């Protein structure tokens, strides 16, 4: 099941999320409630809003999507590594590796006219 | 258009390009007037005297297109 909330403030969402955890509170009372924002600053006031309204905290966790998405994979699926093999610059680097094999393949025609010139990396990184 | 016309793509960009012709033209004085021999360097010291002299009547030509010389 899903659900969506159209808003047009946002302090009666929060009250409606309050009223959610009021009429509502998880079975395991050591439970981490996960909620997703995609800002620190709206990081910071989810915090003090909720501080503030409730008087304390209770089990809070603000993880970026790509985080939430990845901790999601490593829980449902075997195998799975921690963190990618792929990042931006393990692609810096491999490519750093495989341009100059791949250089002169009858495809690359203007990189080769453009790099092969004059350089001293700094064009190729 | 980036690889036909051979542009890197981030430029630190300056417009001062006094003090950098300047530093470059006391090389050339210092490697193609100090060997000379005195009979010689008399009549060159004679039309101007240093670097600095020298710059000043050739610094409209340098900028821009090069001419050509008659």
């Amino acid at each position: 099941m899903l659900r969506v909330y159209h808003s047009n403030r946002l302090d009666v969402l929060e009250a409606l999320m309050e009223f959610i955890v009021e009429r509502e509170r998880l079975d395991d009372p050591f439970e981490p409630e996960m909620i997703l924002v995609q800002s620190t600053g709206m990081a910071q006031w989810l915090q003090m809003t909720l501080s503030q309204k409730f008087g304390i905290a209770a089990n809070i966790d603000f993880p970026l999507p790509a985080s939430f998405i990845w901790d999601m994979f490593v829980r449902v699926l075997p195998e799975i590594p921690k963190e990618s093999a792929f990042n931006k610059q393990s692609m810096s680097w491999k490519l750093m590796t495989l341009l100059p094999q791949l250089l002169e393949r009858e495809d690359f025609t203007l990189l080769r006219h453009y790099l092969t010139d004059d350089s001293d990396k700094r064009k190729l990184f | 258009n980036a690889f036909e016309s051979g542009m890197l793509f981030e430029q630190q960009l300056i417009e001062d390009e006094s003090l950098l012709r300047y530093q470059a033209c006391a090389d050339f004085w210092r490697r193609h007037c100090y060997p000379l021999p005195r009979e010689i360097a008399q009549v060159v010291f004679e039309t101007w005297k240093g670097p600095q002299a020298l710059l000043r009547d050739i610094n409209r030509y340098l900028q821009g297109e090069a001419p050509v010389i008659k």
